């Protein structure tokens, strides 16, 4: 299914997971495309986080769900 | 603390980088210095940028926190004005240096940009995209919310 991952920069982008998708392997289809770091990859939905080790059916994810990606910047 | 603070102002002030003018302590502050940033990277050349370094009570052991006062238009820069640099980070930092060595690699970091680690990953992917583009929005950005050139 494709959702939409938005970015706090505005960019938006699309990303095909299925529900048994793993959020860990979600944000590695997000590194693979774009290119940011899965430590840095700070997924929200809903106002909730995303557990690396949980999947899109854990927390009711259907299609076209647009996730909040935050930047986590280790360099302060 | 305080002493080791004093003492690189002191040296600072008597010989001052061409790219760092009115360095003085704060008003009602010791631990926070005070200075004008002139790059010389375009178009950042045409005005200056304030900066506030900030002083922890546990210097030389922690970390001078240094943020912009002005407004910077720079993918290394948050809109707010915080920075990330390495050199005075949870992650690295030697009490053995010097707030003038951090002033360096701040002025460096300012003019040239980091596009692969950037703080402004919209401001990056432009620079790297249309130079030119870009330097119309920092050029009119820095010639609004920045300081004038000394």
């Amino acid at each position: 299914m494709q959702i939409f991952v938005k970015t706090l920069t505005g960019k938006t982008i699309t990303l095909e997971v299925e529900p048994s998708d793993t959020i860990e392997n979600v944000k590695a289809k997000i590194q693979d495309k774009e290119g940011i770091p899965p430590d840095q990859q700070r997924l929200i939905f809903a106002g909730k986080q995303l557990e690396d080790g949980r999947t899109l059916s854990d927390y009711n994810i259907q299609k076209e769900s647009t996730l909040h990606l935050v930047l986590r910047l280790r360099g302060c | 603390a305080s002493m080791r603070v004093v003492k690189e102002l002191e040296d600072l002030q008597k010989k001052p980088p061409p790219y760092l003018r009115n360095l003085s302590s704060d008003d009602a502050n010791v631990l926070v210095w005070h200075a004008l940033l002139l790059p010389d990277q375009p178009p950042y050349h045409l005005k200056a940028f304030n900066l506030r370094i900030s002083f922890p009570p546990e210097y030389p052991f922690k970390p001078p926190m240094i943020k912009f006062t002005t407004k910077i238009y720079h993918p290394n820069v948050d809109e707010n004005g915080q920075i990330c640099l390495p050199i005075i980070s949870s992650e690295n930092w030697k009490p053995c240096t010097k707030t003038c060595q951090v002033l360096e690699a701040l002025n460096v970091l300012v003019n040239r940009p980091n596009i692969r680690e950037p703080l402004r990953m919209d401001l990056a992917d432009l620079l790297t995209q249309n130079p030119e583009l870009f330097r119309k929005n920092a050029e009119e950005f820095t010639l609004r919310f920045g300081v004038d050139r000394p």
